[PDB]
């Protein structure tokens, strides 16, 4: 009934169409055990949301590089920022692990004990850290505009768009790495080359993807 | 009830109680009651600020044509130095903004004059102080509440036009209208920019990148220039 | 019952003869869904009326100005005075604004039939709109609907389907020959065996790109022919 990844093949039992983006895809039954499935749900959402920010960051800075605005390529930005701004790499990295560490550990213990981060232990904040659902921590800090607490159907549709856009961005970031490794150029340089010659400038003629070509 | 798209069904949350309700909430931003209560005040504040700015920028261009509004901050010179002017502005706006905010958080808790006990705003609504702030009302208040929102939504969209026109043409609102009226077929953005699969063409930023002001050098960037058509 | 697209074929159950020009022809079964059939019928009406105007434009223009090539009339340098070398951007501005209004009005009629059948400004001005895709009223200024509308709807769809094929002939003939549709006929009649698709096919006579007032618009033929 629900569209599946391989039309004609019955959906796995541990996939009942309840989760957003449920197309019955678990060929290696990695999410067969429930608690494991809940963990993987937060994992896909966390991976996907970072990929969406990543992809949008690379695309904008790549546009600024395509035009004459002086934005470094994604694979060269890390060195430009540290060099031009004389920023100490070790300090920045440790600061990140401090901030991410705090946010990740609080998200981790919310998964282990749902609602346990809304006791007021953190500066007396209670409701902003209770969490609505696994991988969906609404409230007034994370959902400042209330889109999750208004129109249940709109919330379900938004969840479908989020997971699908996140899986697309995760595929796009794997594409940005593979294309840079195979071509040595930027992503919007690759799109301009293809658009110029789509039949003669593609992966089949890159001299790397197909070794016998 | 008139709607933004004739023949369409408005969002369930948009019944028609609020002034300016033409059933326009495609993203569903106002389906939460407490969120709608904030956005309603935000739309009013944005509207009134924009209406005064669009009026001021047009009048300033007529009375002071030589001065481009975009370049006014750096050009306007007063004996009260930039910092002295800002300090005064900061304290005055902090007070008025907190007083207005507290009205939204606890309605009816800030209608009393804090220096004169004899003066208190009559019971009212958030976004509509009235009382001393409303000495005269020329007509039905409900009708003017529709006029205020409609004239405000237009002004908010005009300012954004004045900004983009300034960065694309380097001219004030009137000077642009005249450029367009001189050659409409060659003054529209379509006649200034064009993106096709083969190539991309965008009008250049006509705003200096940095301004030198009292030995500081203020960064002056164009808005999302990279995504410009 | 009615005549079908072939002898022996059985019409799809969803094609019973309600819509005009119904030959029970849906080899790929795209009309099985009622919602799809409604949209596709509107799409077919749009492609038919536009294609009939296109066939008539290319033919009339070819007779009046036989020196102007239809395939390359869009070039501004070929625009009739006083529109020669007019800012193409400014021209697209008028078309986008006007078309966007009329197209969203017609579109809203599809979403909610009879929801936009009134002048949004001068209230009281209303089109009858007997059937979707058939507004009438100001759109039928001579009253030809007040008769056998169904039989006229058949002539419209049939002439439209024929014009849609013809227009694509004009395009492909233009790409392989480089001439308009009356010039091609003349070249054929000039030497039927000498000038025909057998020899004309295999060559795209269209450049790869053209500079329009500073912009390169990429151009392609409908088949890999010598370009
Ligand atoms: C005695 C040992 C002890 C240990 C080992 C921990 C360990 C931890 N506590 Mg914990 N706590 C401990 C005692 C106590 N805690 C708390 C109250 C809390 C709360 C309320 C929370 C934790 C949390 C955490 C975790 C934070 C995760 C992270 O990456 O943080 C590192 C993150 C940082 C931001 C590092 C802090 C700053 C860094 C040391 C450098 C400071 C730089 C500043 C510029 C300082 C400048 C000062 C100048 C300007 C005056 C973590 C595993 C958090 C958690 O994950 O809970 C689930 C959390 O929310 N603890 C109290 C008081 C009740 C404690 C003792 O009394
Ligand atoms: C999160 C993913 C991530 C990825 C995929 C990369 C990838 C890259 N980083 Mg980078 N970084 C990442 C995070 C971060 N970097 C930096 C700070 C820097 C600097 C300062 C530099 C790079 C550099 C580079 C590039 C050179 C190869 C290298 O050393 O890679 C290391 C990373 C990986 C091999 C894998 C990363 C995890 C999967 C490369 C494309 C260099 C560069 O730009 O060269 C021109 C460089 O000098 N990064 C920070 C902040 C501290 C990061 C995260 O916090
Ligand atoms: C409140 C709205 C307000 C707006 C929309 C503008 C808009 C503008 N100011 Mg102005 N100003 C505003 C208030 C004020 N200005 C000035 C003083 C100046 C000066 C001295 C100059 C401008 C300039 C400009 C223009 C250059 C834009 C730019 O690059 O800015 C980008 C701004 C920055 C990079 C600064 C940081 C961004 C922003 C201030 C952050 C705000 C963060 C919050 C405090 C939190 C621009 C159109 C410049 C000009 O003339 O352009 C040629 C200029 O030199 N303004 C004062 C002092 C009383 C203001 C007080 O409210
Ligand atoms: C409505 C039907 C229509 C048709 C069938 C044609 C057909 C033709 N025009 Mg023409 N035009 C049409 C309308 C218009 N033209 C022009 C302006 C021109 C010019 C200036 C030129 C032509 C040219 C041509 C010829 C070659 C084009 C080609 O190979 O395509 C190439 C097509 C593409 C690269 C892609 C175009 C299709 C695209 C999918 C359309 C939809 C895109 C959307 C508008 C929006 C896209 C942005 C999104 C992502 C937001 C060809 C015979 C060229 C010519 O004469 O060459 C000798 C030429 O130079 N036309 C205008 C503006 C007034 C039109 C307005 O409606
Ligand atoms: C403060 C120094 C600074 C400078 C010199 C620039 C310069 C530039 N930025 Mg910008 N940017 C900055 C800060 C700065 N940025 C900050 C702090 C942010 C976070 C809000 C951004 C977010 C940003 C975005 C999203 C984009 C740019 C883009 C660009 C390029 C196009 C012009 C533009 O300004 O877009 C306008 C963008 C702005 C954010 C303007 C607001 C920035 C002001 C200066 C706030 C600074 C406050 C601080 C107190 C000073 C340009 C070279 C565009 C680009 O990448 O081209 C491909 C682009 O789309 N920037
Ligand atoms: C948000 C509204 C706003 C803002 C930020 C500005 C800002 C500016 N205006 Mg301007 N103006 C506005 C509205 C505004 N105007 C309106 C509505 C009009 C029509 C009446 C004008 C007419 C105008 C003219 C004719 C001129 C300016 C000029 C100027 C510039 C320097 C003059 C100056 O301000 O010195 C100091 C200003 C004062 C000492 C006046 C004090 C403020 C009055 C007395 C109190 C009113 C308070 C009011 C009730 C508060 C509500 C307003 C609302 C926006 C919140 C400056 C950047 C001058 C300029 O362009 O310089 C180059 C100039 O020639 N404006
Ligand atoms: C029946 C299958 C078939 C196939 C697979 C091809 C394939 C090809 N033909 Mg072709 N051709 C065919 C039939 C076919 N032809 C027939 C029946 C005729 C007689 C009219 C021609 C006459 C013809 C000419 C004159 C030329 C080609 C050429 C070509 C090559 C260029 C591609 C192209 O678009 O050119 C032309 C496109 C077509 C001919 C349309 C193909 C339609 C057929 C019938 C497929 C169905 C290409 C590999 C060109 C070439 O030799 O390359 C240098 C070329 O000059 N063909
Ligand atoms: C489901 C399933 C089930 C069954 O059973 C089996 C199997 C099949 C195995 C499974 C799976 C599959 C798959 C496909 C997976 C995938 C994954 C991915 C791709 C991820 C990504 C992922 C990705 C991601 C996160 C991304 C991220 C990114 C980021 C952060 C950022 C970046 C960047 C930027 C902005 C810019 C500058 O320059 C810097 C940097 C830093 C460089
Ligand atoms: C939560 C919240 C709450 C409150 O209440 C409200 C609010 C605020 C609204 C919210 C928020 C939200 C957000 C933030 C969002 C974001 C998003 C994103 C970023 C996305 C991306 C997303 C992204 C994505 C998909 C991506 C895509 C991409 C792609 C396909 C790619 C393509 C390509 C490749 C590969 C390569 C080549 O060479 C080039 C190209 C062609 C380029
Ligand atoms: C029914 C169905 C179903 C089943 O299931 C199966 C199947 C088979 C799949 C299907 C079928 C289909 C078909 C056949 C289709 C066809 C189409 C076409 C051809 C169209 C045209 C279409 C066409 C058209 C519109 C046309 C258009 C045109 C126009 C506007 C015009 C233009 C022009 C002119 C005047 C002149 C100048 O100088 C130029 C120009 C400017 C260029
Ligand atoms: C966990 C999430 C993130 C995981 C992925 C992290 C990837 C990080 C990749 C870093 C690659 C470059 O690695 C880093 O390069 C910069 C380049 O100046 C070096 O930086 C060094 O010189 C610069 C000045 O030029 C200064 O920051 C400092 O003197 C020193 O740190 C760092 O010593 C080196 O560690
Ligand atoms: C570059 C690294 C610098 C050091 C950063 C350390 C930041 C603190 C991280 C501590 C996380 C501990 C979480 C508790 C363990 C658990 O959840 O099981």
């Amino acid at each position: 009934v629900r569209p599946v990844w391989f039309p004609g093949n019955p959906p796995p039992a541990h996939l009942d169409g309840s989760l957003a983006g449920d197309y019955g895809f678990d060929p290696l039954f990695l999410g067969q055990e429930p608690q494991t499935l809940k963990w993987y749900v937060q994992a896909e959402l966390v991976h996907g949301r970072f990929a969406m920010l990543g992809a949008a960051g690379i695309i904008l800075t790549s546009i600024g590089a395509k035009v004459g605005l002086g934005f470094p390529e994604w694979y060269d930005a890390g060195k430009v920022v540290v060099e031009k701004n004389n920023i100490d790499f070790p300090t920045l990295m440790v600061i990140q692990f401090y901030l991410m560490g705090w946010a990740e550990t609080k998200r981790w213990y919310d998964f282990k004990n749902p609602g346990s981060q809304a006791d007021g232990s953190f500066l007396g904040f209670t409701e902003e850290f209770k969490g609505l659902e696994n991988g969906y921590p609404g409230g007034r800090f994370f959902d400042p505009m209330g889109l999750s607490r208004g129109d249940a159907a709109k919330y379900q549709e938004y969840k479908q768009k989020e997971v699908k856009n996140g899986r697309l961005a995760m595929i796009a970031c794997l594409g940005f790495a593979a294309q840079y490794a195979a071509t040595g150029k930027g992503p919007l340089d690759n799109l301009a080359d293809h658009l110029a010659d789509p039949n003669h400038v593609n992966f089949a003629t890159n001299g790397v993807s197909i070794p016998i070509a | 009830r008139p709607l933004w798209l004739p023949g369409s069904t408005p969002p369930a949350h948009l019944k028609g109680d609020l002034p300016g309700d033409f059933g326009f909430d495609p993203l569903g931003l106002g389906a939460n009651a407490e969120s709608l209560k904030w956005f309603k005040e935000s739309e009013l504040v944005h509207s009134r600020w924009a209406m005064a700015a669009v009026a001021g920028i047009l009048v300033q261009e007529i009375v002071r044509p030589d001065v481009f509004w975009y370049n006014a901050g750096k050009e306007v010179e007063s004996p009260l130095g930039p910092l002295g002017l800002l300090a005064v502005e900061f304290f005055l706006m902090h007070w008025v903004e907190v007083r207005r905010w507290q009205d939204l958080r606890k309605p009816g808790s800030v209608d009393q004059d804090p220096i004169f006990s004899q003066y208190k705003l009559p019971p009212h609504e958030v976004g509509y102080p009235g009382g001393v702030f409303a000495p005269f009302i020329p007509g039905d208040l409900a009708e003017l509440k529709v006029k205020e929102i409609k004239n405000g939504r237009l002004a908010m969209l005009a300012f954004v036009g004045f900004v983009m026109a300034a960065q694309v043409t380097g001219k004030g609102p009137i000077a642009a209208l005249q450029e367009h009226l001189a050659d409409p077929w060659g003054t529209t953005i379509f006649s200034k920019a064009a993106v096709v699969p083969g190539q991309a063409v965008a009008p250049p930023c006509k705003i200096p990148a940095s301004v030198s002001y009292k030995g500081i050098e203020i960064p002056t960037p164009c808005f999302l220039q990279g995504l410009w058509p | 019952d009615r005549k079908l697209w072939a002898p022996g074929v059985v019409a799809p159950e969803y094609l019973k003869g309600d819509l005009a020009g119904d030959y029970g022809w849906d080899p790929l079964g795209l009309g099985a869904d009622p919602t799809a059939l409604k949209w596709y019928r509107q799409s077919e009406l749009q492609h038919a009326r536009w294609a009939m105007l296109g066939v008539a434009g290319v033919l009339v223009q070819e007779i009046v100005k036989p020196d102007v090539y239809f395939y390359e009339a869009g070039l501004p340098q070929n625009l009739p005075e006083p529109f020669t070398n007019i800012n193409m951007g400014g021209l697209l501005a008028w078309e986008f604004i006007l078309m966007h209004w009329v197209e969203v009005r017609r579109w809203q009629d599809y979403k909610n039939f009879g929801s936009v059948n009134e002048d949004p400004i001068f209230k009281g001005n209303k089109v009858p709109n007997p059937e979707m895709g058939y507004p009438g009223g100001i759109f039928d200024p001579f009253g030809f609907s007040k008769g056998n509308l169904k039989e006229l709807q058949t002539k419209e769809i049939k002439n439209g389907r024929l014009a849609m094929i013809a227009y694509m002939a004009f395009i492909l003939q233009a790409q392989a020959t480089g001439k308009g549709p009356l010039a091609a006929l003349s070249a054929h009649l000039s030497n039927p065996f000498g000038n025909n698709i057998l020899k004309n096919i295999g060559t795209c006579t269209v450049p790869h790109s053209v500079d329009v007032q500073g912009l390169t618009i990429p151009l392609t033929c409908l088949w890999p022919g010598s370009q």
